[PDB]
RNA sequence: UCGUUAAGAUGGAACGGAUUAAGAGAGAAAACAAGUAAAGAGGGGAAUAUUCUCUUCUUUAUUAAAAGAAACAUCAGUGAUUAAUUUAAUUUCAAUAAAGCAAUCCCCUGAAAUUGUUUUCACUUUCUCCCCGCACUAAUGUGGGGAAAACUGGCUUUAUUUCUUCAAUUAUUUUUUUUGCUGAGGAAUUUUAAAAUUAUUUGAAUUUUUCUUCUUAUAAUUUAAGUUGUUUCUAUACAGUACUUUCUUAACCCACUCGUCUUGAAACACGGACCAAGGAGUCUAGCAAAUGUGCAAGUGUAUAUGAUUCUUUAAACAUUUUACGCA
RNA sequence: CAUUUUUGGUAAGCAGAACUGGCGAUGAGGGAUGCUCCUAACGCUUGGAUAAGGUGCCUAAAUAUUCGCUCAUGAGAUCCCAUAAAAGGUGUUGGUUCAUAUGAACUAGCCCUGAAAAUGGAUGGCGCUAAAGCGGAUUACCGAUACCAAGCCAUAAAAAGAAGAAAAAAUUUUUUUUUAGAAUCUUUUUAUGAGUAGAAAAUCGUGGGGUUUGUGUUGAAGCGAAAUACGUGAGUUUUCGUGGA
RNA sequence: AGCCAGAAACCAUGCUGAUUAAACAAUACUAUCUUUUUUGUUUGCUAAUGUAAAAGAGAAAUUAUAUAUGUACCGGUACAUA
């Protein structure tokens, strides 16, 4: 008898395709899976795992951060496997090169606007197929409500995840083991 | 300079310092032979796992012989392998072409005695799983230094009649 | 036991038929999977009633295929002998259990004009 | 004409090659990747002069005088037709037990060796061969019965073929008879049928 | 559940598994026979409702063939057998017939006088001879006591090795006798390329060659580059007593009441006479993460209003710019 | 539960710990039998050669070879394992110290005494003594689903991929077969395959609904009996009989 | 080693059973029937088939085993022969 870690087997994880029946997306992670095998380049296999990925880790990139980043990149074409999000604390657009997987209608309306330029990723894939030149970028995974719970455990030592409250009232969950005066304090 | 190292007991009831011994040495089935680089750690690694395995110097024949007649080699990507008999030269020349060692002969000759590329070459093989015996054995939970018939740990040239018997 | 028939290798005749169903009447003959203690069938006693396994299963060239050599395709409409005509050299026809005589001579007709035998052809006659 | 790899020097025969499957799409193919079929090359006992033993045949137990190494490997033997009656008879090596024991005891059977040569070197393997048309015209009376038994064998004694190979088997019992026979005590053996009883060794047993 | 008939079985269980068998049944759909000619039954298409022409089934017989199962041979993979073999290596001989050398002597082996030596005398044979005991013995002899020799053994030689030898054990090697089992695959450019081998051709090499080596050019082939060939048979069948396959007992080997709680049940642990039907993680509320979907600093459209909305309409559709929930 | 260390308790198949390995959750081969000891962890098959273990017969291979020792008027005979001691012995066998090939003294090997129980009774049974006993050694043979090679299945990973003529039959031309591009997809390769409690995925079936395109009284469903049927399987499909919506 | 006598024990004897031996022997009478030869045995029935072992299914000293068998003399002696 053979003796053997893990019986032998690779049993890493992640997506195996994608889940959705969209056909759009089904459509558009055929072509880049046929660009990510065939060209030489990271960039391409990038975006197309980037592209089959879960909802929470589709967010949304915010216009201005995107404008904020390419100010170094001034003539150069962005790209962002996410939704691209207007801004109201925003004055002004600076005038830029965006490909996204969607666009909101106020944001692309204020690109055009700008004079800047919506891609999407099949004209992406048709203008740039090696990625020459081109930029990723994607938006914060750890901004979420959720994340904001996650870590540890409440009261305990150097804690400072949210708690799942029981609801929102001034007498409720700041007593025991949340100030020294009551019990003891985290 | 080398040492062959022949398995010889069951996966059943291992001690566990005896278990991650034989995963490093790489003698995972019963019936593997592996080639080892004579050193003072290998020797007391070799040691603790004694009982279980049979041992000794190969000569030039038998060293030939097993590398022809049961020598595999790990074709795929790093720890992507898989086990491909050799056959052609040109496979295991891409491989240990960086190395610059190139051909059956050259895996011989460093297999044989240990040289400048020894650890790649010898690692770059697959373990030599044999068959039985084929005349068996005096009794398998004894040694071979035993008064007692056996033959378990150092059987230093002998292990050549002993892997010829089980070829 | 195991079945060679040209290039078609299947391994298993014998049907794995339920655990020790005459012993308890009530039982019936096809595969139920014992989630009992130390059922003599899980707990894997020589000697009893075969478990069914996946390593019995069919080679990939034949999967479904029959002594016929053609796969089998149940026809209960006349329209079915026109994919059948294109494929007529790898799959056979086999007349479903409700066509009415007159429909199914039809058929068997069309059949002949397919240059397909019927594997059930004497039916209904 | 022979591979000598290893000094074998092995004798090709040009393969027929009759075997076809439909290939991995589009149409068929012959099976047959190779051209050249090996000669058979039989083992060093089997030799033209000895008296062997016909195993299963027919006329079985007989002592037969081997004759032609046909190329197809199976070679021609005879327990004369003079002495026994018994047809010049196609027979594989593995069918036959060939003794140490030699026709040519005497200088008169050896003088007469030449002849006994042409009449072996003529035959040939299409001259065995059952003919698909009379092996048809015997099935077709099928469709009392012993009479016919009979008429297949008068059908399988018209062919040309069979009176072509009994004049040469004819010839060599005529050519051979006389100083065989002469020899009484030889004449029994060669009369006189293989046999197995009690104390018949087999593994010690020279033949 | 019970009755009738038939078939089988039957030495304190019953059934089963695995594997064959004999019986009893069933089957032709791959489990043979395309085409060709003759005369019956149908159907179509074209030419400008009927001439031309194309077709499938029955029928008579008439040439193919293919397909599988055998069997042998041939390969390649993998075993088992029984003969071996190469040049080394390692305190290894034995005869052959002529010479010599020493007799308790010698190849040997004893017993004696840090650290080396070295020296002493002890030891063979006999179917030879003698003396005492005369037949005294296990004996076709003998107990004791002595000699003799070199046949025997031992050494030194000189030649000799298929008269007899030339072991054995390692090392690197090279073969060989029978033989067992196996045959996946299927190459529209990796069944390709080189190698190998054969017949050629050119230059070299060296252990020097009728399987000597390399590389220079040309061809074929296979040891490359996962079985092929030949001959039978089924059969010149139309389902048969053969063949396929179901059922059926047998027989060899194996085979403990299932569920169940329990560390642990074949149990002297608990439940279960039997069969049929029905028979047990659901639904609501609120919450969470997951994943999909639509939109995004908004979101939902709430109650409700509205309509050229009226079997199905109990839904669907719409909502004349700071309502509310949550963010 | 076991080895080893181990505490309490007269001890305990007792209670309590430590380290590690098992069983639990586990088939398979041996241990005569046996959840745990030993060998060894398991898809389906073919062949090989071995392990633990055997080779008098039951029962597969040796009445093998080879040297000792052993006769028992209840001998003895494979770990766990199913009793056994102090103590004796002029039974026999070796030793070793003494004395004068005899007399002492010791010594340990076997054997004997020490050695009594409950159905009839247990080296597993028959039996075995020039062993088939006990202690060695020498081989051969037999011996697993473990081990090696090969095929097939599924799982896991890896390669790789989003357009063209092959054969046979006829009499150069006629006739016959084939001629792949569906991403949870096709081709290929290698590795892997235990399992209660438990988690996942792929399936298969039942009632109803929308949808699609069919089946019906030239008898369907249903039901019994089946089928050279298909599926690893649940099942599916079909025949004959009954049957009549 | 070789022997002997010796107990209410032991085994026979005795006695009881013996469809405990799927046991058997002898005798008496009987059932269109027995014997030899030929051809057949591919409505419950009304011609009729079964073998565990053919292949040359070949083979009759005897106490023996630290000696046997004859033959000749008187179980003994002598002489042959395996």
């Amino acid at each position: 008898g053979i003796a053997l870690k893990n019986v032998g087997r690779i049993k890493k994880h992640g997506r195996k395709h994608l889940v959705s029946k969209n056909p759009y997306l089904r459509l558009l992670v055929k072509l880049y899976n046929f660009l990510a095998r065939r060209t030489n380049a990271n960039f391409n296999k990038i975006i197309a795992k980037r592209l089959i990925m879960p909802k929470r880790y589709r967010p949304p990139l915010s216009l201005s951060k995107l404008q904020y980043h390419m100010a170094n990149h001034p003539n150069d074409i962005a790209v962002v496997v996410g939704s691209i999000t207007d801004d109201k604390r925003l004055f002004s657009l600076k005038q830029l090169k965006v490909c996204a997987l969607r666009f909101t209608e106020t944001a692309r309306k204020r690109i055009e606007d700008a004079g800047g330029e919506c891609l999407t990723f099949d004209q992406l894939a048709l203008k740039y197929p090696t990625g020459k030149k081109c930029v990723l970028l994607r938006g914060p995974t750890k901004a979420r409500t959720a994340e904001k719970h996650f870590g540890k455990a409440p009261g305990k030592p150097k804690s400072k995840a949210r708690p799942y409250v029981r609801s929102k009232g001034r007498k409720f969950e700041k007593a025991r083991g949340r100030r020294k005066s009551r019990a003891y304090k985290k | 300079k080398v040492v062959f190292v022949i398995r010889l007991k069951g996966v059943n009831k291992l001690p566990p310092k005896v278990r991650s011994v034989f995963r490093l040495l790489r003698l995972l089935q019963v019936h593997n032979g592996v080639f080892v680089k004579v050193n003072k750690a290998t020797k007391e690694m070799l040691k603790i796992v004694e009982p279980y395995v049979t041992y000794g110097y190969p000569t030039l024949s038998t060293v030939r012989k097993l590398l022809y007649k049961r020598g595999y080699v790990r074709v795929g990507k790093v720890r992507r392998y898989a086990r491909k008999k050799i056959q052609d030269n040109a496979d295991i020349s891409k491989h240990l072409g960086k190395y610059n060692v190139h051909g059956i002969e050259d895996m011989v000759y460093q297999l044989y005695t240990c040289g400048p590329v020894f650890k790649k070459v010898n690692n770059f093989l697959w373990a030599f799983k044999l068959k039985p015996p084929r005349k068996g054995f005096k009794a398998k939970r004894h040694a071979f230094n035993e008064p007692r018939p056996g033959d378990w740990g150092n059987r230093e040239a002998h292990i050549n009649e002993l892997i010829n018997r089980m070829i | 036991a195991v079945k060679k028939v040209g290039k078609i290798i299947k391994k298993r005749t014998k049907k794995f038929t339920r655990f020790q169903s005459n012993r308890f009447m009530r039982v019936k003959p096809a595969w139920r999977k014992p989630r009992g203690i130390d059922c003599r069938v899980r707990r894997r006693y020589k000697g009893t009633n075969l478990m069914p396994s996946i390593g019995y299963g069919s080679n990939k060239k034949t999967k479904f295929l029959l002594p016929n050599n053609k796969y089998k395709y149940v026809v209960k409409n006349v329209k079915e002998m026109e994919p059948l005509i294109m494929n007529h050299t790898k799959y056979c026809v086999q007349i479903a259990h409700n066509v009415s005589s007159k429909k199914r001579k039809q058929i068997i007709e069309r059949a002949k004009q397919m240059n397909v035998s019927v594997i059930n052809a004497k039916a209904r006659l | 004409k022979h591979y000598n790899v290893k000094g074998k020097k092995k004798v090709l025969v040009p393969v027929n090659a009759k075997k076809t499957i439909n290939k991995k799409y589009f149409g068929r193919k012959v099976a047959s990747k190779k051209k050249y079929v090996v000669q058979r090359k039989l083992r060093k006992s089997i030799e033209v002069g000895k008296v062997a033993i016909i195993l299963t045949g027919k006329h079985m137990g007989k002592r037969c005088i081997i004759t032609k190494i046909l190329n197809s490997g199976l070679l021609a033997v005879v327990g004369p037709y003079e002495i026994n009656g018994v047809p010049l008879k196609r027979v594989d090596s593995r069918y036959l037990v060939v003794t140490s024991t030699n026709i040519f005891n005497f200088e008169n059977i050896a003088k007469l060796k030449d002849d006994f040569l042409n009449y072996a070197q003529d035959i040939d393997d299409d001259s065995f061969i059952k003919t698909l048309e009379i092996k048809k015209k015997q099935k077709k009376l099928l469709k009392f019965m012993n009479n016919v038994i009979d008429k297949i064998k008068e059908i399988r004694k018209e062919d040309p073929k069979v009176q072509k190979l009994e004049g040469i088997q004819k010839d060599i019992g005529s050519l051979l008879k006389p100083e065989i026979l002469k020899n009484k005590v030889f004449a029994h053996y060669l009369k006189s049928k293989f046999t197995l009883r009690n104390d018949m060794v087999l593994h010690k047993m020279k033949f």
